[PDB]
DNA sequence: TGCCGAGGCCGCTCAATTGGTCGTAGACAGCTCTAGCACCGCTTAAACGCACGTACGCGCTGTCCCCCGCGTTTTAACCGCCAAGG
DNA sequence: CCTTGGCGGTTAAAACGCGGGGGACAGCGCGTACGTGCGTTTAAGCGGTGCTAGAGCTGTCTACGACCAATTGAGCGGCCTCGGCA
């Protein structure tokens, strides 16, 4: 079943913290975060042992 | 003779043809392929379901119409593909 | 999907419409009229959400949106 | 005026309204009371006939399904209403 | 939800009602917003 | 906006027959609409000839453009002989 | 009268439609037709000139007419 | 113009004098009621062209002007 | 026999009345545009008959795909169970 | 001893195969009234001055109704009194 948590993270766009909503996907591989204000998504890759604070540091990474 | 008496029956009634969940389901799949988690008032869906099947039950009769013209009784693609080319659809 | 417009529910429509028998080939045709309605429509209403600066189509974005192509719809 | 004119719409609200929807620069004197009264027509035109069909049928109150079937019934204003939907829920 | 109107009305508002949590000193409730 | 006056010209046309609460918002779409519908061709025709009041004469071509036929003859003259009423 | 609307007119604008045979009742039908549209477009020219306190129906009222049916004319 | 421009002048003040009396018309009026009525009889014989075609019927009957003038809400 | 339903009195908030600006709306004049309504010369366009042909329509046939009913069965959507933690 | 992580159990109906049996799609035959290209003759159609004036275009003038500013009256909701049905 798909994990629907909310986090403590900054969105990198809109500076909104505690707004990124963090839905894993396991049974298709697929983490997605969302935010909660601006909205913006950014999709990812995951394992069986990922959490929020895997797909966030993904997205560190992805804009620099 | 069973979908005469539906006819007389579903003419005769108000309530929508379409399930509400799917229906709503679909809206917000659509909804969703141009804005990101679009939030909808529940009257918005049901706006949009009273406007969708008033206008596929008007096209029904068009279409019926065109069947009926070409000395049928069954509805089929060219009725459809007729009605809404002369409705300026297509 | 557009396949939740299921057989039943496009023949339950012809019902209403007049249509006695209804060939085969008509829910898919339905299903793309369909579709094309409800994408001339919705881009409306979320034209109008997004000039409002809302996150949620209301019910008059969606009046307003069927008024644009002459379907005034009373009742909201 | 209402009463003097001895009508039942309130040539004020509607005329508030006009200022509010800023149609024009300014009204005239008696453009709302001639805006109210054909409004006024058509409104004793419509539910006159939907209080017919109340009794006609039988029913008591008015309902949308009587709406629904007097307006696209009755050639007489169902011209009126080629391209209206009554939502009905 | 407390229904406005009986299952009539019943006195009631109609608003949904929230899942009231416990943090501390501090009660949270979090209302369903009308998918 | 305007449900207290369809229930004060029901109450004339038929006092005993009553309404329900859906077709009150039904009414009061349409006589919005009939409003905003009104005043609108209205506003296009003191644009046309170029005035700046809306008086009576373009309520009354609006109503002749918007309403076809015999309710726009009836709906001129309830007009009319309601603004001589008021004049007078 | 309406006959001015002679059978070949009828019969070149069938041909600019793309009809290639002509029933020998058409004529009279597409008289009735035509009549029908220029009573509701010239009731509306007649409407704006009425309300301009004019007496000469010019080409704005009838584009004005025509755009009240959704049928813009360009060129006036 | 497929119809003779004048025939379509005296009709139109036929039918005018039904609604205004001692009306006069621009040219350009009488051309502009031309253009629009010729466009839109053309385009009525283009559908009504579908119907014939569509009942094996590419000859367009009164018949099939009824149906086109219906679906068009006409 | 007596208290909650309805009308009346005291506040609230928005509508109605009055006075000064103020640029835009209405008047009015000078004057040229294309619509005014009457006649020529010529011509592209229109009124009426033809006839063998292609299209429009009626009747019979194939087989054939939607017509009506039943049964579980499955997604989607509402109500209760495994056995880990804090 | 108590409340979430994922999992059976909880319905209205359709995911319809598929057994039965017939309405009706498209090709094929015959079959008749109507039907346009070409032919005649025409009555109106296109282009030119000649004449005559209605009211648009553009100019400045004079002008009366709205804007935003201080008064202030009527409709409606919250207290508060009066009254007949149970
Ligand atoms: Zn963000």
């Amino acid at each position: 079943i798909k994990q629907k948590l909310e986090t403590q993270f900054t969105c990198l766009f809109c500076n909104h913290d505690n707004s990124v909503v963090c839905t894993l996907d396991k049974k298709n591989s697929i983490g997605l975060l969302e935010c909660k204000k601006c909205n913006l998504s950014f999709q990812a890759p995951i394992n069986s042992l990922s959490q929020p604070i895997d797909i966030y540091s993904d997205w560190i990474d992805a804009c620099e | 003779t069973v979908a005469l008496r539906e006819i007389r029956r579903y003419q005769k009634s108000t309530e929508l043809l379409i399930r509400k969940l799917p229906f709503q389901r679909l809206v917000r799949e659509i909804a969703q392929d141009f804005k990101t988690d679009l939030r909808f008032q529940s009257a918005a869906i049901g706006a949009l379901q009273e406007a969708s099947e008033a206008y596929l039950v008007g096209l029904f009769e068009d279409t019926n119409l065109c069947a009926i013209h070409a000395k049928r009784v069954t509805i089929m693609p060219k009725d459809i593909q007729l009605a809404r080319r002369i409705r300026g659809e297509r | 999907n557009i396949q939740g417009i299921t057989k039943p529910a496009i023949r339950r429509l012809a019902r209403r419409g007049g249509v006695k028998r209804i060939s085969g080939l008509i829910y898919e045709e339905t299903r793309g009229v369909l579709k094309v309605f409800l994408e001339n429509v919705i881009r409306d209403a979320v034209t109008y959400t997004e000039h409002a600066k809302r996150k949620t189509v209301t019910a008059m974005d969606v009046v307003y949106a069927l008024k644009r192509q002459g379907r005034t719809l009373y009742g909201f | 005026r209402t009463v003097r004119a001895e009508l039942s719409f309130s040539v004020s609200q509607v005329e508030r309204s006009l200022r509010e929807g800023h149609y024009a620069q300014r009204l005239s004197r008696t453009a709302p009371v001639y805006l109210a009264a054909v409004i006024e027509y058509l409104t004793a035109k419509v539910l006159e006939l939907a209080g017919n069909e109340a009794q006609n049928s039988g029913e008591r109150n008015i309902t949308p399904l009587l709406l629904d079937m007097v307006v696209h019934n009755d050639r007489l204003l169902s011209t009126l209403f080629n391209t209206t939907t009554i939502s009905q829920v | 939800v407390c229904e406005a109107d009986a299952p009539v009305s019943r006195g009631g508002c109609g608003n949904t009602q929230p899942v009231v949590r416990k943090d501390g000193m501090k009660l949270w409730g979090t209302w369903k917003k009308s998918r | 906006s305007y449900s207290i006056y369809v229930y004060k010209v029901l109450k004339q046309v038929h006092p005993d027959t009553g309404i329900s609460s859906k077709a009150m918002g039904i009414m009061n779409s349409f006589v919005n609409d009939i409003f905003e519908r009104i005043a609108g061709e209205a506003s296009r025709l003191a644009h046309y000839n170029k005035r700046s009041t809306i008086t009576s004469r373009e309520i009354q071509t609006a109503v002749r453009l918007l309403l076809p036929g015999e309710l726009a003859k009836h709906a001129v003259s309830e007009g009319t002989k309601a603004v001589t009423k008021y004049t007078s």
